[PDB]
């Protein structure tokens, strides 16, 4: 506002506008809105007053001076002025200070800005100053005027250049966000500061609101307004007890230990498909009819196999009824072959509900909802099971798992849109970078897991978004291009969803997965508690003594997804990106402190290995890419295996790997509550097989790190 | 009319007639902020859901005249229906590409005019030299640097002033239609998009960027000029930098009061050519502003 | 050979590899660890850390009320309430003497703040709790709900358009004997004073907890003025953010190291301050607002008081309740937590049943009186100004010892650096730092907290080594289509992009993998893919048939089925001006042809037949759209209402009818409407201004 005054009146207006100010020991910065008013009032009386002459006979010519200022001066010689006028024209003595003084006229013109209606400020006037020959004159900003007796001393003219400045000024004033301030504080004549009191219920909920020993707001004010400091807090350390201290316990390569994992049964298999168990039915080159949608593909993908046989249960879900479990892979068969004999067959095929269909897919298990007090009175009535989940053990299957991911495949899964050419030498560089994890990533099993989960999701996302409560079966279908780069579709068996009413992101939609696998449950029964598997046929596989036939089994299980979840799923790719950031970002660091690019030798040395793996020997090193395909792998993981207890773990254990790095360093790292620390890492472990991978992998990389 | 019928509409009901007479000019964009209903979550999969359907886009009934029902084969480019607000056809995105192969060409010369920054850009970069790269420690230091170096003479309301006479000339308010000098620029610019078909909204805000000065508080690492913080991303990093050289009438009113029903019904601000040298006339000005205005005499 | 990935820190330092640390790049699926058991947990807590503080009851809405301000100071290392409030005085004090004119400049600033905002202002939120719905609403939607009821209740002065009148509104709501709101039939219902109070009083939990619309504009008032306060100190860490922080982390490591002479020894605490709002207590912070307020006008000390205050006696609602179910008949029912102050301890687990028992006492209509403490997200930066004061307390002016300390705060971290002659100074500077943020009400985390020899640490995710800062506080964005249109969508992800590149520290490689993912997202979504591949989609043929007739390729938009020449170069440059020079003349036009029947974070993007709209898919108000159908209708009488900001002195209705007949007039004068149009104009334009004048 005050910048708005200053900018928007010539520097004469401001300078005396900010002596009246001084007069009156009123700061501008604080009471902008006066200084405002009292510019504009003082713009509008030198408006009137300019451009006005006396002629030589009596008359006004607009080019003897007209009028006479009398409120741009200081109070005495504003009175002086006024006294020697009416002592020379011989008029009535003004009661209160006049404006200016019209000698055509010969009296005394009161001009007054009003941001309220002209008509109620000139009442106002009336009835507080004019009392006895004082001509009046109000102007508003929206371009109204009012005079006595309708009678205007100025020209047409000068009216409207006045009515005109007033009215630019109040809509630059309203474009600036200034006008509401400026209008709301005026009240009659004056110009009012900004009112904002504390009565009534705030007062007394402020005096409620205070330190011990004081009563009311005002008290503690003055108590505040009046304080100075005197050795308070020297005081109060000199009276607080010794016991209260952080002292720092020294961090050596002897005070870490181990972290403590959980105790109890192996962990079990808990991701929504099998990851190096998984069997697929692949069609090489899809030339047939109606390709590219996942029910003809699947069926194809179904002929080529011969082997099928009488489905029986081999590992028994210790949780389920296994007969609707064979019932849905019998009934899955039938209507395969019922489309297949059809000879006719649409994108989507619904499976018919059923005995077996209904139960697998836990249709009408929900237990009804009821009013709390209408059965309240029921003996088993209790809080909703929330009791402390059972801990498991580390098995060594999850270090399988992550060992089978981070090796090669023999056929590219990822294949990345075109960008630009390449013109600075910076493009270059991200380019050579991008290139060289691209060629060590399109061959991974971490990749094939990508691939795998984004077209699952998908495909269950959509058939829930159309199908919505129809028992629709969904193939597992993956793409992929061979070494002699002939596209392939692989089948790794199908999923049936259930009733698909989402109406929230978090509520479940229940489907039931059938897998193909070539692994015999029976040698790792722990990690398959989730799961019923079906013997579901022969493989024949070509060997040193020719063609043997091993068994095909069939890994059922009913689960369950969400939107969020589904949506968590599709954006598997992101991995990608972060495992290459990762690699970029330490190859950054390490320029940093070489000062030059470091590409050539991350990627093209071929001769530097970095510390990967363990073994009976000891610590294992490999090649860039093999740490490529690694951490590729943890991304992969990390996405399948996500957790609170993931992310406890992380953030616990990011504080402990950086103080190894201090001591590491000689930096003589020092704690205060590591105890803590190592109990905060540890609640984490519970039964989570990945946590609990990540936590082993901590103690050994201790345990060497130490040495 | 449609929009009177509206108006009227909206005020038979009580408080959409309270809101109408109670809130003034002033006020009318805080209430433009007064939103209802929610945000779109995921608006990604919906555009993915929506984009398989037959008819995801909306058009006017206009495209029903060029735009054939039909390609060679036999796919249909748009269906009849409509959005509930309008005659909005409902058509596919084949439709926009069957414009877009053939539909009737026209002569784009006001898009390098309009779009003058974004070609500016383009000439910049594609006649610039790049030197090496320096992998080092960055030491980065804050200040503002020009987003948008604007006209040099032109200040923020002043070119804003520009835009609303060129793009909007009968909403200019008092203080343009009171000035008593008009810009160079502004008639350049009025000349420039006599006859142009772009939206005035997008022309607006074009001359905004062109114009307007922006400033942004922005770390740097070298060359801190308009040229140079466009191309921010490609010249500095965490450890490195690139060496990248760029390649390159209706004034003098004075307002006498407010409507005077004497002076015959209100004009608009076009027609202020017509009035005699201090004929006095009742004129809507800025944004429903009628005041009683004359020309100086 | 068994891979292990954290191995990979035997070589490469933790620092340089602490991405691989970091498990996910986006929100994880799960968003767990909130409801209605945590609420008890944290108010429990809080009372706990207070409880030997003075007990009061509170005369207007009955809370018990917890005062720990000036209670015994703290005998052990657990976490304390029980601020000074001479000490937090002579800190403030401290600050200001350190830094002459802070105060008074940040209160003029502030003063200005207040006397120019709009009541619009509280629409900018996230999820507020509605009080007149009871329940979580979005900001406009609360908001316009708050001033409907205050105009049923004869509040009117919000609609002067400055928030500072609607806070004067709420502070006469509180002084109404009945407050009456009205549901749409019709639905009266009727809160007598004290219910309307603990309502306007409430922070509902689902930052966690959200305030209601009543305190939202003191709030943002009083973070206005800590903003202030806090962009005239070096040792704040916000509200910067970026490369700021990596230069300040750099400026603190150097002015303590490198000042330092050959015989001083430096060290460097990473510390933790996680949950240490429960331990900020409301009157601390009315005590320094006052301390920082004075010599001020007293409207602005009343408004950035009443912040506060309001604070001060706070309640927190308990949430949704618990679900029970049954095993014998397969049973389910849900148990609002307003009926958990009636019913037996019998259904619960002993963990839920001992915190019914520790929240009984506190609970007041469905809340917990939550007097001491504060909750996350509201009152950030006056923490950090608190924390900073403390900081600014380690000069060597002030400890008058050999040690001294300095460091940086950011309201959920904090970072200290002591410099002393030997290994015996620096303990006795970090039990002076520790000790005063106990006397302030500060409590460090020993168990997340950690020191070591200056040249390493951590600050609020950023990781300096040796000179080198690693920025790992932000996630990387979602890289897919936003989902506004063609143009847009490649707009936005080009410039996000490039965005990521500048402010978030993405690198080159990353960059141009995130601009494939993109690009491959965006040909999926929009069926565009090249054209000359053999992907078969409904829009195949169309694209194919545009690819044979036109003559340059590199010219076509990607939208179009051409190829895409996007990399690191050209990110911040329009894909239309980009091929502008490449297209063939007749698909330009085309293209670019105004007339066509589409075209209806600050992107750069061509207007193009790209650029249509899509299918649109689809309380206290009666009409929820009012405000918005009254504001359109408005731009359509003026068009450039939609570039400015309209001015005017006239109602809305009547610029409108003006515009309408000046229209009117005009279109009938050039032979563009007949006389029967004219007159029905006319008619229409005649009952609207008698529906005005009544
Ligand atoms: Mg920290
Ligand atoms: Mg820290």
């Amino acid at each position: 506002m005050e910048d708005f005054v200053r900018q928007c009146f010539n520097p004469m207006i401001v300078e005396l506008a900010e002596k009246a100010m001084k007069e009156y020991g009123e700061d501008p910065k604080i009471e902008t809105n006066k200084f405002a008013s009292i510019c504009t009032h003082l713009e509008v009386c030198f408006m009137y007053s300019d451009f006005h002459f006396i002629d030589e006979r009596g008359e006004s010519t607009i080019i003897k001076h007209r009028f006479e200022i009398i409120e741009g001066r200081d109070r005495t010689m504003a009175w002086t002025v006024v006294n020697s006028i009416c002592n020379t024209t011989g008029v009535e003595k003004p009661k209160f200070l006049p404006d200016l003084y019209d000698y055509k006229e010969n009296r005394f013109i009161e001009i007054g800005v009003t941001r309220r209606e002209v008509h109620i400020y000139y009442l106002e006037k009336a009835n507080k100053i004019k009392s006895e020959k004082t001509h009046i004159h109000i102007f508003s900003f929206t371009g109204e005027e009012m005079a006595t007796k309708a009678d205007y001393t100025l020209d047409e003219e000068s009216r409207a250049r006045i009515k005109t400045r007033l009215f630019t000024i109040r809509q630059e004033m309203a474009s600036r966000g200034l006008w509401d301030s400026f209008r709301q504080s005026e009240r009659g004549e004056e110009t009012i500061e900004e009112r904002f009191e504390i009565t009534g219920t705030m007062r007394r909920l402020a005096d409620q609101s205070l330190p011990p020993n004081f009563s009311s707001l005002e008290n503690f004010r003055a108590y505040v307004d009046g304080f100075e400091p005197n050795g308070c807090i020297e005081g109060k350390l000199s009276q607080m007890s010794k016991e209260v201290n952080a002292r720092i316990e020294p961090f050596l390569r002897t005070t870490p230990r181990p972290l403590r994992l959980p105790d109890g049964p192996p962990c079990s298999q808990r991701s929504k498909f099998l990851l190096m168990d998984a069997l697929k039915l692949s069609i090489e080159d899809p030339s047939h009819e109606g390709e590219g949608i996942p029910l003809y593909d699947a069926i194809k993908c179904m002929k080529t196999f011969f082997g099928w046989k009488e489905p029986n249960i081999i590992k028994p879900h210790e949780k389920g009824i296994n007969p609707n479990y064979l019932l849905t892979w019998k009934q899955v068969l039938a209507e395969l072959q019922d489309i297949k004999n059809e000879e006719k067959i649409p994108r989507t095929k619904n499976m018919k509900k059923t005995s077996q269909l209904k139960w697998a897919l836990g249709e009408n298990m929900a237990p009804e909802k009821v009013d709390f007090e209408d059965c309240k009175d029921v003996n088993d009535l209790k809080q909703y099971d929330s009791d402390e989940p059972e801990p498991r053990s580390l098995a060594c299957w999850i270090q399988s798992e992550f060992n089978k991911a981070c090796e090669l495949t023999d056929s590219s899964w990822v294949e990345l849109d075109e960008i630009g050419e390449d013109v600075a030498p910076i493009e270059h560089i991200a380019s050579m970078r991008r290139n060289y994890f691209t060629a060590e990533v399109s061959h991974c099993r971490a990749t094939e897991y990508i691939m795998k989960g984004v077209y699952i999701n998908t495909a269950l996302l959509n058939a829930s978004c159309a199908a919505m409560d129809d028992f629709q079966l969904i193939p597992m279908i993956s793409k992929c291009i061979t070494k002699e780069g002939r596209r392939k579709t692989n089948l790794y068996g199908f999923i049936i969803k259930g009733r698909s009413h989402l109406r929230n992101d978090t509520d479940v939609v229940n489907f039931v997965s059938m897998e193909f696998s070539l692994t015999d449950p029976r040698l790792e029964p722990h990690k398959w508690e989730k799961y019923c598997v079906l013997e579901i046929g022969d493989m024949l596989l070509r060997t040193a003594v020719g063609q043997v036939s091993r068994p095909m089994f069939l890994y059922v299980r009913t689960n369950g997804t969400s939107k969020i979840k589904m949506k968590w799923g599709m954006e598997m790719r992101r991995c990608l990106l972060q495992s290459l950031q990762q690699i970029e970002s330490m190859i950054e660091a390490e320029s940093s402190v070489k000062e030059k690019d470091l590409t050539k030798e991350f990627f093209e040395n071929k001769s530097e290995t970095w510390p990967i793996g363990e073994s009976p020997k000891g610590v294992e090193e490999g090649s860039i890419g093999k740490v490529c395909r690694t951490l590729l792998a943890k991304s992969v993981f990390n996405s399948l295996y996500a957790s609170p207890q993931l992310e406890g773990f992380s953030a616990e254990s990011r504080k402990l790997l950086l103080i190894v790095q201090a001591l590491r360093d000689n930096l003589e790292p020092g704690t205060f509550d590591l105890e803590g620390l190592y109990e905060a890492i540890e609640e984490c472990l519970i039964n989570d097989p990945w946590v609990l991978l990540n936590a082993s992998w901590f103690n050994s990389f201790l345990t060497h790190a130490l040495r | 009319m449609e929009r009177i019928k509206e108006l009227r509409d909206l005020m038979s009901q009580s408080r959409t007639r309270e809101i109408l007479t109670k809130t003034t000019v002033d006020h009318m964009a805080i209430i433009k902020k007064y939103t209802s209903g929610r945000q779109e979550k995921n608006p990604a999969l919906r555009m993915k859901w929506m984009m398989a359907m037959k008819y995801p886009i909306t058009a006017d009934k206009r495209i029903m005249e060029m735009i054939p029902e039909r390609n060679e084969q036999r796919q249909t480019l748009w269906s009849k229906t409509n959005d509930a607000g309008s005659d909005r056809v409902m058509v596919s995105p084949l439709a926009v590409t069957w414009w877009n192969r053939n539909g009737p060409t026209t002569s784009t010369v006001h898009y390098p005019k309009v779009y003058k920054t974004y070609f500016e850009k383009v000439e910049r970069l594609k006649h610039g030299t790049f030197g090496p790269v320096h992998f080092r420690n960055q030491v980065k230091i804050r200040r503002r640097v020009d987003i948008n170096p604007g006209h040099a003479d032109l200040s923020a309301k002043e070119a804003q002033d520009v835009i609303m006479e060129v793009v909007f000339p009968n909403e200019v308010g008092a203080r343009i239609l009171t000035s008593e000098s008009q810009l160079t620029i502004t008639k350049e610019k009025k000349k420039e998009l006599q006859d142009c078909k772009i939206a005035p909204l997008m022309v607006a805000y074009m001359l905004e960027r062109e114009l307007v000065r922006k400033t942004r508080f922005l770390p740097v690492a070298g060359g801190t000029s308009s040229v140079y913080i466009e191309v921010l991303h490609l010249t500095q990093g965490t450890c490195w930098e690139q060496m990248y050289t760029p390649g390159g009438v209706l004034r003098g009113f004075l307002i006498l009061g407010k409507e005077n029903k004497r002076y015959g019904p209100a004009l608009s601000i076009n027609e202020l050519s017509n009035l005699a040298k201090g004929e006095k006339a009742n004129v809507l000005i800025g944004q429903g502003d009628v005041v009683l205005v004359m020309k100086r005499k | 050979m068994d891979v292990n990935p954290t191995l990979l820190f035997l070589k490469v330092p933790v620092q340089n590899a602490i991405s691989t640390t970091f498990p996910y790049t986006g929100d994880p699926p799960y968003s767990h660890g909130t409801g209605t058991g945590y609420t008890m947990d944290t108010v429990n807590r809080t009372h706990k850390y207070s409880e030997k503080g003075k007990w009061t009851t509170n005369t207007e809405t009955g809370a018990p009320q917890l005062n720990p301000i000036d209670g015994p100071l703290p005998e052990d290392n657990e976490p304390s309430g029980y601020a000074q409030t001479d000490c937090v005085l002579e800190a403030m004090a401290f600050l200001e003497e350190s830094h002459p004119g802070i105060f008074e400049n940040s209160c003029l600033e502030t003063m200005e703040i207040v006397q120019q905002t709009r009541v619009d202002k509280l629409t900018q939120g996230r999820q507020t709790y509605d009080w007149t719905l009871n329940r979580n609403q979005p900001a406009a939607t609360a908001l316009a709900n708050t001033i409907e009821v205050f105009r049923s209740n004869g509040l009117t002065a919000n609609e002067s358009g400055r928030l500072i009148d609607f806070l004067k509104d709420v502070m006469d709501s509180m002084d109404k004997e009945e407050m009456e709101i009205t549901t749409h039939g019709k639905k009266k219902q009727r809160l007598n004073k004290r219910s309307y109070l603990i309502r306007a009083l409430t922070l509902n939990t689902m930052a966690i907890a959200t305030p209601g619309m009543q305190i939202r504009g003191f709030v943002y008032f009083v973070e206005a003025l800590a903003r202030s306060i806090c962009e005239k100190l070096e040792q704040s860490g916000l509200p910067v953010g970026g490369n700021e922080k990596k230069a300040k982390l750099a400026n603190v490591v150097r002015k303590m190291m490198t000042n330092s002479q050959d015989t001083e020894l430096s060290f460097t605490i990473t510390g933790d301050n996680t949950k240490w709002n429960e331990n900020q207590n409301p009157r601390m912070f009315l005590a320094m607002i006052t301390y920082i307020t004075r010599n001020q006008p007293e409207w602005f000390r009343n408004v950035l008081s009443i912040a506060p205050i309001m604070f001060s006696n706070k309640m927190a609602r308990l949430g949704k309740g618990y679900m029970f179910e049954s095993k014998s008949m397969k049973l389910r029912t849900q148990v609002p937590a307003e009926m958990l102050a009636n019913i037996d301890l019998k259904y619960f687990n002993k963990s839920t049943r001992e915190k019914i028992e520790k929240i009984r006492p506190l609970l007041i209509d469905g809340t917990a009186s939550l007097s001491p403490g504060m909750m996350m997200g509201m009152f950030n930066m006056l923490s950090t100004v608190l924390g900073v004061s403390i900081l600014n307390l380690g000069q060597k002016k002030y400890t008058k010892t050999t040690y001294w300390w300095d460091g940086l705060q950011s309201s959920d971290d904090f970072a200290l650096i002591v410099n002393a002659p030997n290994h015996e100074g620096i303990q006795a500077g970090v039990d002076r730092f520790y000790r005063t943020c106990k006397l302030v009400g500060i409590n460090m985390s020993k168990k997340k907290s950690y020191i070591n020899r200056t040249g390493t640490f951590e600050f609020t995710s950023f990781f300096y080594r040796y000179g080198f800062v690693a920025n790992f506080s932000m996630e990387l964005p979602s890289f897919g289509v936003s989902g506004i249109n063609e143009s847009a969508d490649m707009s936005v992800g080009v410039t996000v992009i490039k965005n990521n590149m500048i402010n978030n520290d993405l690198g080159p490689a990353t960059a141009q993998m995130a601009l494939q993912l993109f690009i491959k997202d965006y040909r999926y979504t929009y069926r565009c893919h090249r054209g000359d591949t053999q992907i078969q989609t409904r829009r195949a043929f169309e694209l194919g048939k545009l690819w044979e007739q036109t003559r340059s390729k590199a010219g076509l938009l990607v939208s179009d089925g051409g190829p895409n020449l996007y990399n690191i170069r050209n990110l911040h440059i329009p894909e239309v001006c980009l091929k502008w020079e490449l297209m063939d003349e007749d698909y330009q036009g085309r293209l670019c042809n105004p007339m066509n029947p589409f075209v209806s974070m600050e992107y750069d993007a061509v207007a193009t037949t790209h650029s249509w709209i899509p299918k649109r898919n689809r309380g206290i108000l009666e009409d929820e759209q009012m405000y918005q159908k009254c504001c359109n209708l408005f731009e359509k009488f003026f068009p450039s209402s939609s570039y400015r900001r309209p001015v005017g002195i006239s109602s809305m209705v009547e610029a409108m009818v003006s515009r309408a007949r000046i229209d009117a007039r005009i279109d009938f004068e050039s032979g563009r409407i007949k006389k029967e149009e004219f007159a029905e104009i006319m008619k229409i334009c005649s009952t609207i201004e008698e529906l005005r004048r009544q």
